[PDB]
């Protein structure tokens, strides 16, 4: 199975700052990478599709980059509502797998 | 890469797609074209307008060489004054809506060319049939 | 090689803009209520389940809602089935008699005024010989004085004798799914940021629209199609002074309209099989019908629309409101229907503010009129019958219809004023997503094949 | 709007069976591929099962940890997704989410997630 | 070999059950009478000669006449053309005047009662100022007392002012050939032993039905479609008490209904071009209208139907008859039309016998009513005008509509009672042979041929 | 003499007969398919219902390989999951009305098969015509 | 060789005579006048440019106008849209009041007559209780005497209450292009010598007729379709005495009809929104309305038609004229419309001559009637409203409608007499060139080719 | 120049002309056969009279061997009891309107002859296709 490794596991930042979240794949998932935010008591919510594609309704401060095995999620001025658990996910091969998540707390 | 994305191979499905994928399914826009006390006569005059604009294209197709083949070659060459585009692009670069703008001046020249190219092939078939 | 040949292609996705007659799709669940308690429930078509809303990838499309059609046809036929639901009802001709009206029995304070007059008259029974002498109650907005004594007559008795309304029918809005005929598609703009005009880069094709409720409000659009994310405003030239500002806000505003008179009915026999329902006694006190909105909600919503108006008129712009300087009683007021009776409120505690770029409820004193000349036609009115008991309703204000004030100076303020005007623009709040195209197959393209002989 | 609402979760003894349901509305149900993904009490997300959409081929897919045990199915006429689980293990304990994918080439991602229903095996 | 291939088949004999709008085919011989002397003689289609009644060999078909359609559409449009033939005629509003009625001049015996009252009243002339004082004669079933003295009013003056009937049109029945449109066949069951349901193993396809006469009788069906061999009885559950037993017998029963009063007409002018025909003098004597049947024939017919009823209820069953315990005046009576006038008879000297398994005529004293509320609609009646002279008709009783008596004990007797009820059940005695199917060609079958390229 | 009305049947004449005798005369069901102020609109809404349900079958017929030939072979094999019957029976044992009940589940699978088996044969004819 | 084979030929020129419903083509220039200021200007079809009048060389065709169709349908639907244009207008029922009429104030000479009576009456106002006493002016041909004093009533008050006419509509003739549907051609006989029957050896095919103006004149056909070279007369059997002689002459005859009363209008309120326009004062003098024709032109035209009549009755035939010996006012007169008002002239200074084979103007004193019973239907009339000011029109007399005098002796004179009679004969002066054929393709011919397999 | 209005006739142009000159242009009568609240139902009843009598002749044409070819040989011989005319005349002596009178008794026998002459040869193509 593809193991997705998200780094860091947890990160504390002040609202207004910017962050770069890492997801590294054991095989190339070149553009097969999506980002989701799951807040406490909530379902996950898609942030970024196919490594870099932005999602209608998701604020423009969410940006994605990366290719192959190394991927980065940028949040360029983090807001209070953005804090939560962050997942990367690959569609390169079965089974579908997720990263372990970055927990952003305030 | 697993290809789990949803695809809607339904009515007007390839309406933005290239010609090599739009000509794969032409029947789907074809077959959803006829079926699907004062507001019943708007049903009557909507039905006999639907069957009228169905009969108009089935008559203009019928009087060319294309009885019901829905895709048919012809004998007229393609004058480059019409489109002037490369061949290798216009089956995978552009789209059909880009074609209808790209040709709409040159329509009613093509429909006029088709009638003589059919009736000429028609009478040449009769002149072929008369000698034998 | 270069000898390219014409090949036609039948059944090919292209469309042109057109306009043809659309039809109903009444919901089949609304078929249980028997024989047109609302208009168009037996007359037109039972709907379909799951209308094939299918995406159109890589498609952008130039929509329009101001030069749009199908809001003229829906207004046309809704006028027509409004007359269809009035052709069975009883004509109210023999009421044009010279009335004699006094004050109603009530604790008359000089500050309040008598809204309802007594108006006892003579009227023929079903026998042509006898003439009963009957009395009623009537509002002050329906009688004028024929000029000691004090004797009135009906206001519409000049120039327009008009019918009563049959209590079988009901004035509630039911959903209506408009559907295109064969050969026509309905494009739906799925863009979450979409004003009036402009190319919509995310469309989807349907065949039947979602359930539209036909309501009639002049100001304060009700009960339909809230916005998605922001408060969306859309107009024609925002530098025009004749074009309304169709405000559409995101969260609903709850209204609590009521009428606290009991207003007991009674049946007077006009003739053979012609009953006439007149209001008899009113039980309790004569109190004013009102409406309520939350002040915390209303001030935040005006805080929203003063932000979105500054999005079009820049910042540091002192936006203020006023109260629709003049006009008739049906344009200066929030004129609407509630349970079958016609409230005319007074939005002047509402549209009165000023905004600089730096628990209680608002009560609106309404008033009721019984004859009705909706759409302001020439030879029509509409005697709405009285209804039993205390009347109370709850509705969601969904959108406004504003109008700027045509300044010509280098000022900062913009005293906006509400104004309804044409009722079609209400339905332009429902028919902005949809355009109707005509499927035009049988295209033509050159390729390298020739019809062999 | 797109809604997926799961039901059927519960407390199950190991070795038992349980069928989850996901009731969907707001989209053309049969065209979209649907999946079950679970979130463990430690909050890790694990894909559980997939059934492809009508234009995707409609096959079912399972990871090895559930293969032979879990079955994903759909009832397109009622817009409902099912996950029949058998030979349950304590490791199956999680919140199970129903999820809908996107559209076209850039739509193999999870586009919509349900609220989730909880399964506890102990 | 085993490589079987699909081959479609256009034009292939299969049919399904359906329902679509049928149309007339009036006989062309009835086209000589000019411009609608009866309804629907110019409006709908002239017939064809020799309708292609073609057998369908080796065909059995499950017919049904109780859940059958095409008896609802014929009742629908016959209602509709009954309303089509009343919109030109004159509305009778100004007759709701307070009458003053005395006895008619006659040898009043105490046993008989005055059937006709005088009722001299006032009514406006064509001038709006003048009001003539005219008199008439009126039946006792048309006036009620407004309450010394004795002053009446019309019975329909409560709740339903209703039209006169124009003397150009006539209510006589003409034959009507129902025809299917193109793409639809009409299956006709040719079985000489065929109840309601059950497979009919001898069918035949037509395009136009035989000439149906639309008559209006409640009890005692008249003038149509005698049975073939036996006296066939047919119902739904014969152990049900709510389903009528439609007797249809083989030989006709001659009725001899008459009215021996002379009944001179006269024309009162209501207004401009509004005539009203009232009965003036009666020449001769005032005698009661009756009908005759042969007692040997009627007793012979009950000798037939008590044998055929024992086929459903076993032998040694003491079958007796009674006289329709209750109901309205139009269900307790044999209510019918004769030449344009409406007899209400009294079948109680007829349906009164008892039968165990081991030349003169019966006279039925009928009575005439002038306003008419056929089908018991809410806001209609029908002033039939008077007619000159002695009136006499002769008709064939063809079938009865009985109704059992809902016992709940282990008795043997079965006191049958007649009852009309819905008028559709009359027309199910004419449209039970015919069902309408829809031809669906383009079948498909595998065979061993492949489309070569 | 020669020419009698016994075996020269009429409309729906062999409607109970076997398929080998019903397919002898299919034209007789073909020709009685088009010909045969309020009682005129029941003529109107019966006529534009007759011509609509005639054109709908002529359109479903049109988009297969069978324009108006009324009997035509095709290329799709006969999967025995449909009928599972012997061949030697189903042309002289059963009847057509028994067939329509015996198969009515499996239509619109066959009807979907016919369009793709025509349009695939159509584009393969075009790809054959394109190279020359 | 001799093995000739059937070969069908689709799309082949043959036609048969038929008759189907044709439709309008109104000229598009008459579409600018908004929303039916005349009847049938929005209802039926906008025309086409350059109608394809195409010759049919080497074609002779037996035309006919006497057994012709499509002159019955045009009269039928023009009747029908005349009834379509009267349903919105106000019914004039409550005018049947007992009038009270005196002479109009005028210099009453015994030779002249009081043409207009005063007729002050009572009439209801918009209130149902009060009745105002209003006066008018009325022609003597509209009142009859109810029989000291002198009190009249309306002539149509007996038997036919009939509507007023809305001043929005107009009675002007607009051109009408009749067009055939698809599959039908319109043959036009281009022969400059063509009587009634006979093969027309020069035809031409159109699809839409030239613009026909529907007028209504009895004698003296007006304003349409002059002849080519001679004055052509054409009839049925010229040895019949019941068949009219439709004269159609070559050069136009100018008529100068006028009405010199000022005729001020006024509006009386009948009820709610029901105005009634009655003629108030006439300013100036009461003078008679007349028409003028040139005596040199009319006598020259009768010199022409007495030359052409001898072509049918031989020479030395003393042809004389007379003045339609008797009949009603609508057959003895040239009854027509002018600007919305209805002149009845007196052609007796015209039709009075005698002719043997070897600058001033004629004034015709006309007279006006306001109620109108064109086509002599049973229960209709038509209250034409008054119109302001002096009325004057100018028209071209194009054709006559004569009638011979049914002699039975060996005389020479032929006292011709004018007579209008049926109005269809007007349109046979317009629809004699046109017949409608049905295009019948799909022919069949044997030739030497066989369909190879 | 080239292109004159002399020999380029119009609709029903050769309608009196001989068959050898009327059959040169038959398409002109073919193509001008479909295109070109109470005054809308005369439009409705002109349209719903036009499309059935267009479809009925297009059905009688369709059920013979002639789908839309508009001139077609057949297999039935020409019995001289029908017309008894010479061949060398009947393409340049008589005219078409003289023909429709000259044959009008024998029509509905020819149209009746055509159905068996199509379906017998039709069943012979299927019996030919079945063996291979
Ligand atoms: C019909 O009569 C009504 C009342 O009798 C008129 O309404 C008012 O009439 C008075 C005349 O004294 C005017 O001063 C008012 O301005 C009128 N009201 C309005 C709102 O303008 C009415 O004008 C009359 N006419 C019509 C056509 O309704
Ligand atoms: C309606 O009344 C009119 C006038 O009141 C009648 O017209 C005249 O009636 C008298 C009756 O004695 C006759 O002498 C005249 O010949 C009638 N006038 C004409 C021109 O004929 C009329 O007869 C009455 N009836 C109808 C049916 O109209």
């Amino acid at each position: 199975d593809v193991v997705l490794t998200q780094s860091p596991a947890t990160l504390s930042v002040t609202p207004g700052d910017s962050v770069s979240l890492s997801c590294r794949a054991s095989q190339t998932i070149s553009d097969n990478l999506h980002w989701y935010l799951q807040k406490s008591h909530e379902s996950p919510r898609l942030l970024i599709k196919y490594s870099s594609q932005s999602i209608s309704g998701i604020p423009s401060r969410f940006s994605g980059s990366g290719s192959g095995t190394d991927f980065t999620l940028n949040i360029n001025s983090v807001e209070t509502e953005d804090f939560g658990m962050y997942f990367c996910q690959q569609t390169n091969s079965w089974p579908l797998t997720f990263g372990a998540g970055t927990k952003l707390e305030l | 890469a697993v290809g789990i994305g949803a695809v809607f191979l339904g009515f007007l499905g390839a309406a933005g797609s290239t010609m090599g994928a739009a000509s794969m399914t032409l029947t789907v826009q074809a077959r959803n074209l006829l079926s699907g006390t004062v507001w019943g006569i708007k049903q009557l005059q909507a039905r006999v307008l639907a069957v009228e604009r169905y009969l108009r294209d089935q008559q203009l197709l019928g009087i060319w060489g294309c009885s019901g083949k829905l895709i048919c070659c012809t004998n007229v060459p393609w004058n480059s004054s019409w489109s002037n585009r490369n061949l290798s692009e216009i089956w995978d670069n552009m789209t059909w809506l880009q074609w209808d703008k790209e040709i709409s001046n040159y329509t009613q020249i093509i429909y006029g060319l088709l009638e003589e190219s059919q009736n000429q092939q028609e009478k040449n078939e009769q002149d072929l049939l008369a000698l034998d | 090689a270069e000898n390219l040949w014409v090949t036609v292609y039948y059944g090919v996705p292209v469309w042109k803009d057109a306009e043809t007659t659309l039809f109903c799709a009444s919901d089949a669940k609304a078929y249980e209520t028997e024989k047109h308690n609302v208009w168009a429930t037996h007359a037109c078509v039972p709907t379909d389940p799951n209308p094939q809303e299918i995406h159109l990838e890589n498609v952008t499309e130039e929509f329009n809602m101001w030069k749009n059609n199908m809001v003229e046809q829906m207004h046309t036929d809704i006028i027509s089935l409004w007359d269809q639901s009035l052709k069975p009802c009883v004509k109210l001709t023999p009421l044009c008699v010279t009335l004699q009206c006094t004050n109603v029995t009530n604790n008359i304070t000089d500050d309040m005024r008598g809204e309802l007059k007594n108006c006892s008259f003579n009227m023929t029974t079903e026998l042509r010989d006898k003439k009963q002498k009957v009395y009623s109650l009537f509002y002050r907005l329906d009688v004028v004085q024929i000029n000691s004594n004090k004797e009135y007559r009906l206001i519409n008795c000049n120039t327009s004798a008009c019918t009563q309304a049959c209590p079988k029918v009901s004035f509630e809005p039911i959903p209506i799914h408009y559907c295109a005929p064969a050969g026509f598609a309905i494009l739906k703009c799925k863009d979450k940021k979409f004003n009036g005009t402009g190319p919509c880069p995310s469309v989807s094709t349907v065949q039947c629209t979602h359930g539209i409720k036909p309501v009639v409000s002049t100001q304060l659009l009700l009960n339909g199609s809230l916005a998605e994310e922001e408060v969306m405003i859309r107009s024609e030239n925002i530098t025009n002074n004749a074009k309304n500002i169709l405000v559409q806000f995101n969260t609903p505003v709850q209204i609590n309209c009521t009428r606290p008179n009991n207003n007991t009915r009674k049946s007077i026999r006009i003739g053979p099989g012609q009953a006439f329902y007149a209001t008899g006694d009113i039980i309790g006190d004569i109190r004013q019908a009102h409406c309520n909105v939350s002040k915390a909600t209303w001030n935040e919503t005006l805080g929203k629309v003063v932000k979105q108006l500054r999005k079009h008129f820049g910042n540091n712009t002192i936006i203020r409101f006023a109260n629709s300087s003049g006009g008739d009683l049906e344009v200066t007021t929030h004129s609407f229907n509630c349970g079958g009776e016609f409230f005319y409120c007074n939005t002047s505690g509402l549209f009165n503010s000023t905004w600089i770029s730096n628990n209680d409820s608002i009560t609106l004193p309404c008033r009721i009129k019984q004859i009705i000349n909706m759409w302001q036609r020439i030879g029509q009115c509409m005697y709405a019958p009285p209804i039993q008991g205390v009347i109370r309703c709850v509705s969601n204000i969904t959108g406004l219809i504003l109008t700027r004030d045509g300044g010509s100076t280098n000022s900062t303020t913009e005293t906006f004023r509400p104004g309804g005007g044409d009722m079609r623009d209400n339905w332009r709040s429902e028919l902005y997503k949809y355009k109707v195209v005509k499927i035009e197959p049988l295209g033509v393209a050159p390729t390298r094949c020739k019809r062999r002989v | 709007e797109v809604m997926l609402v799961e039901s059927g979760g519960g407390l199950v003894k190991p070795g038992g069976s349980l069928k989850l349901s996901c009731e969907a509305s707001g989209f053309s149900f049969g065209f979209y591929s649907l999946s079950w993904v679970r979130q463990t009490p430690e909050k890790r997300l694990e894909w559980v099962a997939t059934i492809a959409g009508s234009g995707v081929g409609g096959q079912t897919y399972y990871p090895d940890s559930v293969k032979g045990r879990f079955t994903i199915s759909r009832d397109n006429a009622k817009n409902t997704l099912y996950l029949q689980m058998s030979s349950l293990r304590s490791e199956d304990t999680a919140v199970f989410y129903c999820a809908r994918h996107g559209e076209g080439k850039y739509g193999s991602n999870f586009a919509y997630w349900g609220q989730g229903t909880t399964l506890t095996v102990s």
